[PDB]
């Protein structure tokens, strides 16, 4: 499959006027391991992260696109997006190449600065948005993610107690995958502050 | 998988990685992928699990009868050619092995590589599997034949180390064997991430 | 998914499930499959979501126009037509599937559209993966000038019969009323899975991840 | 390739019910209406299937004939649980030839004042249950036994029919390869009984189903 | 897979070598075709795959190099840059009609400052580069067959503060192992290093 | 599906069957295959429900159009025209098989069938659909010229419960509707009042003899009932 | 297919065909063998000397590999056939197993064709 | 027609100094259905202290289970009355797989017992029946997000002795978040708890939905 | 082909229609499908013909052998089951559907359907071969239980010559027979006598108007004849 | 045709040559596996192809000679009916269940009479085989992707009468024609002379 040629993982999670999300660091080529500094992780503005799996090459691409972009909106708009207009944005984009996809499953994750709400989304690789309240998760370990995050994750989490659960979680299922792995970043986002961590894993 | 093995002066290296992956998902970290055959006797296993445990128990199987019926050892040549035999046989029947077989009878210390097609190749230094590709690349800058023991369980351990760290399916615990004149002695087990932080 | 729809004396009940997924696992627990098209006009989509998603919006916003032009309300054959229009030209590749239901001065409309574009307008109708299993409830119990009640009891039976008979259905009833002059969403009308065990409390004491660096920005 | 449409079974207090209509197709084709489908297989248990009717009938003949035989030389009279084991067998065998049984089977019966009700299908997958159902009964009917069931206590007699010809009349209605036409059998205190055929009422009058509502074009 | 490449950065320098062959299926037309392209004064990149993908791309390269350079008054374009122009392209091919490029590269420059008003950080840089388009900065990288062995000695022996001369030893070794296990004969390497000062040969690397 | 039409003195009569299946499944048990193009000009469509709503809308679009250019109500020939030049142009991309029928002053009461691949012939009378294979002989055997608007309703609700009992693809509802220089007249037969089907037909009452029970004779008599 | 059972035990734990087959072994011509330090020896007797046998005689001491020869004593055509598998044996093991037989485990290969003839029905 | 159907759902165990737990769901999948919400065919009793426990196919697992059951038979009339331990079941067990190399039995299987010592193991195989002894085990559809759990949770890695009870929610714990998540899983868990005393058994139920 | 079997008091008929195709070609116009396998036991032969005279021939065999053992005239059902066994053994390689049919004084008159796949079913009338789907609804409307022998034979005959009008496949002569106590009747109609044909059939007889000739009119009345 | 092997007849000798070369894809295992098998004291058999065909195929004839030869008192078969026997199995091969051995042979003998009654023409023989049981007897012969620039040296400058160190240069010149123009590495040969003396190996020739 191509959407696992390059290998990686990301996810996010919701808590009390906080997120975070966390992506591998894996770089690849099916089976051989290209780099091992390569975490998928972009932040938009400041309240705004995205993440993208799939193909490395549309990846880099795509994400270029949302770039420019956002230029564009930011001097046109003369304010910065809200992470609901950005998803649809990005939902819109997908879909305009419904014949011949961009192999990139994205997951968005933001919060509105006024109100303190969080707002989740992950995508298909044409677009069709899945926005949960607990968190959702994209690349070669999905499977096994689901499952840590159904046990580990519970509401009303501050910033500390739901990097823990997101950091255990990434980690463990990073290590049943072959193509994600060589430890993580994560972004741990509130209202006020953004924090980023580079947590250790294994080295296989 | 990564296996290698090689020939010096002190006797034979064995080493293996513990890794079990379908492709994608990580089956097992505990693989043992060195296979006591029985005290004189090694072999490794590489590609089919399943085939390489089946046809090495029944390799250990024959050099027992062989040692009941002789009163002695086989030797490292025929125990060989008993597995390269079978595979031969089962050449057209979709088998999937790439083992070692190490030992040291009278005529010293042998190595074959052997697998599912029914070659069987003697010779100094073999790696085999998926991570075989990285391995040489360390094994071919450090081997010589007076290395010391202590060198070249460094040597073999390096080696499978920079095969787990870049390849896919290759991780886990590196073990090293050493065949000498007595048999064959477990030399180490060490976890490659706690290897990393040696080498680093 | 399950989704379903019936006529009734002053109106019209559409019904759905609410779990999305990827391959057999559920991404979405509480997934709304009930949309907008206009102040008197609903949906629920089954097929591919993004396809389901893409062609409701383009038709609503479509419709938006139209009522803005002739200062009009939107007819619920007008809807058909402009889905049915866009599904045609496509050949089924947008693989869209609908229950299109509204309410207009010709009275109640309730209409099914498959992928290639072909309609059919009926008095009850399900589609979606446990469109067999809900479309047995509705010939056992429809009848002709149920009450709202009656109806709302027989959408609701009709999805639960997709999520306790079909895998790719789960979750609970969300339910939307259509009448002359109002449009009334209900998530969660009837929620049949409650938890029993509850949930094990797993905790982390913070600092149990090793970090390797930290920074830090202040907003 | 003669093949029978849906089967369905339900249990109540004191005895099974298993239902089918009498029709054998050939692809689209309805080409007899008027086949009993169900077979009587010893003393206590009946069985019917979907699928190849060549296959059920011989699947039937080889298993009438061992019930039959054994009961003739002293061996006793086979039970449904037997019977059922034994076919389950004979299926599975068949299936690791690469030369499978093309039906699946609905098994019934009442031994002991206990009613069985099982499937077997064609890789040999078998279950028992309160409710069983095969071909389109699966997807159409099981839905109404099982909400059925959900009462406490069990069903009746005349609330396990009732609901017996609410499925059959959604078969009818939904599925294509059918007819109104249908035969009952009630295992109940240690012995079966087929019924003779019935039809069910239907409905087909609704004003939504008038030709001004469902014209394309006005 | 048929030609290795190899480069690594080193504090103050790039090297980077090629395998000089060319071949018609089994045949070896010849072993000394220069597959190390130089861009600019202060840039390369090493090709690896077939003749006519590989020249008529990095032909458009330096065309459109050139002429930025003159819509420009001669200034040097940064090596990330040049990558980010390199990636676009191979990733535009991709979804086009004609299809990709079949070609695998390895970008190495070292950017030395424009005008005093520049800020810019002064040194090596070198990136990965696939047919696809993927791209990324590496400390070393290669393609090619020979690429697994190179990688791991590498992670084995390189480091940072190699002088010049421990460099081209190690580019040496490297290239030895390709010849020792590779099967395809990769039997002639050229080797050039990126500087300061410019592009240069390394003569005793063969 | 099981579609027909006929032509009578002064008229047609179309009929058709209910069903709409996906092969096994029954989607729609009271579509209406009987499409109207004109005042006096319907359709009856087979095939791919998809194409042919699209390919009859598209057609009453063009009538409708030239109807108000020319002010004239329009004859059926032009209608089968249109129709057939759609059905030509997209033989390779549509599953479609179609009759128009119809009522005009200048030519009186004419059926053509547009069969796939997209022809047109112009009959007394056409079959269609997967059901219309047993109904040749049925027509061969006991259809007449002549026949009244009463006797060519009645015969044509006959035809179709002949079909759609054999035919698993149709069934439910019989729609009729008579065209003539009259107001046009439907109908709706519900399969409980169908004039025929094999479920109530006398000589298939009794069951075949499939289930003799074990006995010491090879004579067969009737199907066991009841365990022994 | 002939399958009659040929030895049999008789009443004192006699098996006579095995008997009668060593007493064809004691008429047959005598054979020895010596083991010195380093060479064995194999002698044997030919019938008797003629003018007219042939001066290149026939060997009646068989090479059964590069490193093991038999002498036998009995019925001559017997021994044949007993050499031929013999040699059949050994290079079936070269195949088998690459190095050659060793002496002790042909001469328990041989000895398991006799005792195998002392049990086969047929024979 | 394929002579391979997947009737899905779950097992899972854990092993402890004196005890293991085992664990599988009761729901029997067909195609796009439900066959029925009350199979106990994945779990297999063959000593008082030695499980088979299946997922994937259900014929080829009742096949399984009943070669077994006679070989252990034949074992005790050679055998002198007594049984094999668990370690030699999972020795024949792998042995009997490899076997049908050639036509596979379709199961993902586990030896579950106590060893020789009193202490719990659990060996899982593959279709053709390579293996190891392993303190927990996790087969079928939900397999992919229990087993990352059970890793977590008992080996913690990636961070700085359980009861019977303990263990068990645990357990418990794992197949809820399982059938939440897993289409295929669901209805009921029967869990066998192994002792050298005997056998205990409970119920214990999941979403239905 | 079109076989068919009914059943009457007394006795059966057997009919089928006489042509043999390579599925465009004719190779013989004048086989005989109905084929003895005991004195008053025949069955119809659809499907390869070189399958069905090989299991005819063998069902043959058997039941004269096992007439000669008992001493006795066999019955009809043993016919079946023998054909029946045969069929079901050799379903994969062959291409068959039989009807056997005959008269024996234990049960009377019986027929026994045969199709592909092996199945055996006992009836009061069977058809089969490909002019099969054509007569299905013929005997819905036209057949009746209680018919003579000779009602039957004209029935059958009837039947036959509907298929054969229709079905490209079925054509030639007519071909019957009918077994009962008394002796075997064969009976052969020619293709100029037959009872049905479209060729003589009036309302087939004038033409389509398929060719009008280029005219001032929208008007439709006769195909052009004659060059202008 | 990985492997390059080669042979040609002179009027008191045959030259034999194979390439050490043993590969698992493109990755080198080793290049010093002896290809040249000696048959018997004055034969030897240069095979192509697979180790295990390749083995499983000249063990079985080495056998079946061995057991010939005590079947007759140790007396030497000739070099023609050893290829009779080869092709026949080959030929035997190519029908059967298991398939054809994907071997490709020559077989080199120099024939020298049993006893005084034999009437043999004693010399040199080179036979051609193929995979199928083709055989045919020839003055030189190959196999593998090296075969046809050899073939062509040869026509061009083999004769009959070449004295033994002519011969020697010839078969260097040869080996190194293929190590020049083919791709596959065959970086090594191992090269037998048969001569009235018997097997003998060439050492100077690499």
């Amino acid at each position: 499959s191509i959407l696992t040629y390059s290998g990686g993982s990301c996810l996010a999670m919701a808590g009390d006027g906080c997120f975070v999300i966390v992506s591998d660091n894996r770089l690849g080529e099916q089976l051989k391991t290209i780099s091992m500094e390569v975490p998928k992780l972009h932040v938009i503005n400041e309240s705004i992260v995205l993440g993208l799996t799939g193909l490395r090459t549309d990846q880099q691409t795509f994400s270029e696109k949302v770039r420019f972009r956002n230029e564009l909106y930011k001097l046109r708009e003369e304010r910065e997006i809200g992470g609901k207009a950005f998803a649809a944005l990005v939902s819109s984009m997908l879909y305009e190449a419904r014949f011949g996809p961009w192999f990139v499953e994205p997951v968005i994750a933001s919060i509105d600065k006024r109100t303190g709400e969080v707002y989740l989304c992950a995508m298909d690789l044409i677009g069709a948005p899945c926005e949960p309240e607990d968190y959702v998760c994209a690349g070669t370990c999905a499977e096994s993610l689901h499952g840590m995050c159904e046990a580990l994750w519970r509401p009303g989490l501050g910033p500390e107690e739901l990097f823990e659960v997101a950091a255990q979680a990434m980690l463990s299922a990073c290590d049943r995958d072959s193509l994600s792995g060589y430890g993580a970043v994560a972004a741990i986002v509130t209202r006020d502050k953004m924090t980023t961590r580079l947590i250790n894993g294994r080295k296989d | 998988t990564t296996t290698l093995g090689f020939h010096f002066d002190g006797g034979i290296i064995l080493a293996v990685d513990s890794r079990a992956s379908s492709g994608q998902y990580i089956s097992s970290q505990t693989v043992m992928k060195v296979l006591e055959i029985n005290e004189y006797l090694l072999g490794t296993m590489a590609g089919g699990a399943a085939d390489c445990q089946y046809w090495e128990r029944v390799l250990g199987m024959e050099c027992r009868l062989w040692e009941l019926r002789n009163n002695c050892r086989i030797s490292v040549a025929a125990a060989s050619k008993i597995l390269a035999n079978i595979t031969y046989s089962y050449r057209n029947y979709g088998l999937s092995m790439g083992t070692m077989v190490a030992g040291w009878d009278q005529f010293g210390p042998s190595l074959y590589y052997v697998d599912d097609k029914g070659t069987r190749v003697k010779h100094e230094l073999f790696s085999v599997g998926s991570g075989s590709i990285y391995a040489y690349g360390v094994l071919d800058q450090g081997y010589r034949k007076n290395l010391t023991v202590e060198e070249a369980c460094e040597l073999a351990r390096r080696s499978i180390f920079h095969a787990t760290y870049r390849d896919g399916a290759s991780g886990g615990i590196v073990t090293v064997y050493h065949v000498h004149q007595g048999g064959w002695t477990q030399i180490s087990r060490d976890d490659q991430t706690k290897l990393y932080d040696r080498y680093v | 998914t399950t989704i379903v729809g019936v006529v009734y004396k002053e109106g019209v009940v559409l019904g759905a499930d609410t779990r999305a997924t990827e391959g057999s696992i559920v991404a979405d627990k509480r997934c709304k499959k009930i949309h907008y098209m206009a102040p008197n006009i609903m949906c629920c989509g089954a097929g591919t979501a993004a396809d389901t998603e893409a062609v409701t919006n383009m038709v609503s916003a479509n419709l938006a126009l139209h009522r803005l032009d002739t200062g009009k309300q939107s007819r619920v054959h007008e809807a058909l037509t402009m889905l049915k229009r866009h599904l045609y030209r496509y050949q089924g590749h947008v693989s869209a599937a609908l229950v299109l239901g509204g309410v207009d001065v010709e009275g109640p409309f309730l209409a099914t559209v498959a992928p290639h574009g072909s309609t059919d307008r009926l008095p009850f109708v399900s589609m979606g993966s446990g469109s067999i299993a809900a479309m047995s409830a509705l010939e056992t119990g429809y009848k002709e000038n149920m009450t709202l009640e009656e109806a709302k009891e027989l959408v609701a039976s009709a999805i639960r019969k997709g999520i306790f008979n079909d895998p790719y259905s789960g979750t609970q009833v969300d339910l939307c009323v259509i009448t002359k002059t109002k449009t009334e969403l209900l998530i969660g009308y009837d929620k049949p899975n409650e938890r029993k065990y509850p949930k094990q409390e797993i905790r982390f004491p913070p600092g149990t991840t090793p970090v390797l660096r930290e920074e830090i920005r202040r907003l | 390739m003669a093949s029978g449409g849906s089967v369905i079974g339900v249990k109540y207090n004191g005895g099974v019910l298993l239902a089918c209509d009498t029709l054998l197709s050939y692809g689209s084709l309805a080409k007899w209406p008027n086949i009993p489908r169900m077979k009587l297989v010893g003393a206590y248990t009946v069985m019917c299937a979907t699928g190849d009717y060549a296959d059920f009938q011989e699947m039937t003949t080889m298993i009438e004939n061992h019930v039959n035989r054994q009961q003739m030389y002293g061996g006793g009279a086979l039970t449904p649980n037997e019977v059922f084991c034994y076919l389950q067998r004979h299926v599975y065998h068949k299936r690791s030839q690469f030369e499978p049984c093309l039906c699946r089977f609905v098994v019934a019966g009442c031994h002991g004042g206990e009613p069985f009700l099982g499937g077997v299908d064609d890789v040999g997958t078998r279950w028992t249950d309160d409710c069983v159902a095969a071909g389109y009964g699966a997807y159409v009917a099981l839905p109404l036994l099982r909400q059925a069931l959900e009462k406490p206590g069990g069903l009746t007699r005349e609330e396990a029919i009732r609901v017996i010809k609410d499925c059959l009349r959604v078969l009818f209605y939904r599925e294509c390869r059918a007819i109104n036409k249908f035969q009952i059998a009630d295992a109940t205190s240690d012995m079966v009984s087929i019924g003779e055929p019935f039809e069910v009422e239907t409905n087909w009058e609704y004003d939504g189903f008038c030709f001004e509502k469902t014209a394309i074009i006005r | 897979m048929s030609e290795t490449t190899i480069a690594f950065r080193c504090n103050g320098f790039v090297l980077v070598a090629a395998a000089g062959l060319n071949a018609f299926y089994y045949i070896k037309i010849m072993d000394t075709e220069d597959k190390v392209t130089q861009l600019d004064s202060h840039k390369v990149v090493a090709c690896a795959g077939e003749n006519g993908p590989r020249v008529n791309f990095v032909e458009y390269i330096k065309c459109n190099m050139a002429l930025k350079r003159m819509r420009e008054h001669g200034r040097v374009i940064r090596t990330s840059a040049a990558a980010s122009f390199m990636r676009n392209a191979l990733a535009g091919a991709l979804r086009s009609r004609d299809g990709a490029y079949l070609v695998n590269c390895l970008l190495a420059g070292y950017d030395v400052a424009a005008s005093s008003d520049d800020d810019i950080a002064t040194g090596p840089h070198l990136y990965y580069m696939d047919y696809l388009g993927t791209m990324q900065e590496v400390p070393y990288g290669c393609h090619g067959y020979g690429a697994s062995f190179v990688i791991a000695m590498l992670d084995r022996l390189w480091r940072p503060d190699l002088t010049a001369q421990e460099a081209v030893d190690l580019m040496q070794k490297c290239c030895d192992e390709v010849k020792k296990r590779v099967v395809i004969s990769n039997d002639k390497f050229i080797c050039k290093a990126v500087t300061e000062n410019g592009v240069e040969i390394v003569n005793t690397v063969s | 599906t099981t579609i027909m039409a006929v032509a009578f003195k002064g008229g047609v009569v179309l009929a058709a069957d209910s069903r709409t299946s996906t092969g096994t499944y029954v989607v729609n048990r009271a579509s209406n295959k009987l499409t109207k193009l004109a005042e006096k000009i319907y359709c009856c469509r087979s095939g791919s429900a998809a194409d042919t709503q699209a390919l009859a809308e598209q057609t009453a679009n063009y009538l409708e159009s030239y109807e108000i250019d020319t002010s004239k109500p329009v004859n059926v020939t032009t209608a089968a025209n249109i129709f057939k030049k759609l059905c030509y142009m997209n033989k390779w991309n549509i599953s479609a098989g179609i009759i128009v029928a119809g009522y005009d002053p200048l030519n009186g009461g004419s059926v053509y069938s547009i069969p796939s691949g997209g022809s047109c012939v112009k009959l007394d009378y056409a079959l269609g659909g997967s059901g219309s294979i047993f109904l040749y002989s049925f027509f061969d055997a006991n259809y007449k010229t002549g026949m009244s608007k009463e006797e060519c309703v009645c015969f044509c609700q006959r035809a179709v419960a002949h079909a759609y009992s054999r035919d698993g693809s149709s069934g439910g509802l019989i729609r009729t509707i008579a065209l003539h220089q009259g107001e046009p007249e439907d109908m709706t037969i519900p399969w409980t009042k169908t004039p025929y089907c094999m479920e109530k037909d006398p000589k298939y009452r009794d069951l075949a003899v499939q289930n003799p029970p074990f006995s010491s004779s090879a004579k067969i008599t009737v199907n066991q009932s009841r365990s022994e | 297919s002939y399958d009659r059972a040929i030895t049999v035990f008789s009443p004192d734990g006699h098996l006579f065909q095995v008997e009668y087959a060593q007493e064809a072994v004691r008429k047959g011509l005598c054979a020895v063998g010596v083991r010195g330090k380093d060479s064995i020896i194999f002698a044997v007797e030919k019938k008797s000397v003629q003018k007219l046998q042939d001066s290149r005689t026939i060997r009646k001491i068989y090479k059964l590999d590069e490193h093991i020869y038999l002498a036998f004593a009995g019925l001559s055509a017997d021994a044949r056939v007993l050499v031929n598998h013999a040699q059949l044996e050994c290079q079936r093991f070269r195949l088998n197993y690459e190095d050659a037989v060793d002496v002790d485990l042909l001469v328990r290969y041989v000895a398991k064709v006799q005792q195998k003839s002392t049990q086969s029905s047929g024979s | 027609w394929s002579p391979y159907a997947d009737n899905g759902g779950t097992i899972a165990a854990i092993a402890g100094k004196n005890y293991v737990i085992l664990g599988g769901d009761t729901r029997l999948n067909g195609d796009f259905c439900i066959h029925t919400r009350d199979d106990r065919t994945k779990l297999f009793q063959l000593t008082e202290h030695t499980f088979l426990a299946s997922t994937g196919m259900q014929a080829d697992r009742l096949q399984l289970q009943q070669m077994l059951k006679y070989r252990i038979q034949w074992y005790q009339y050679n055998n002198g009355g007594k049984l094999p331990s668990t370690k030699a079941i999972a020795k024949l067990t792998s042995t009997m797989l490899y076997q049908r190399r050639f036509f596979p039995y379709y199961t993902f299987n586990m030896v579950v017992g106590l060893d020789e010592k009193g202490a719990g193991v659990c060996y899982s195989y593959d279709p053709v029946g390579s293996t190891e002894p392993f303190r927990y085990g996790t087969s079928g559809s939900a397999s992919s997000f229990v087993e990352p759990l059970m890793d977590c949770l008992l080996t913690r890695q990636h961070m700085v002795e359980l009861s019977m009870t303990e263990t068990l929610e645990m357990l418990k714990n794992a197949f809820t978040g399982a059938a939440e998540r897993d289409i295929f899983t669901g209805d009921a868990v029967c869990f066998h708890i192994i002792t050298a005393d005997g056998i205990r058994s409970e119920l214990f139920e999941l979403r239905n939905d």
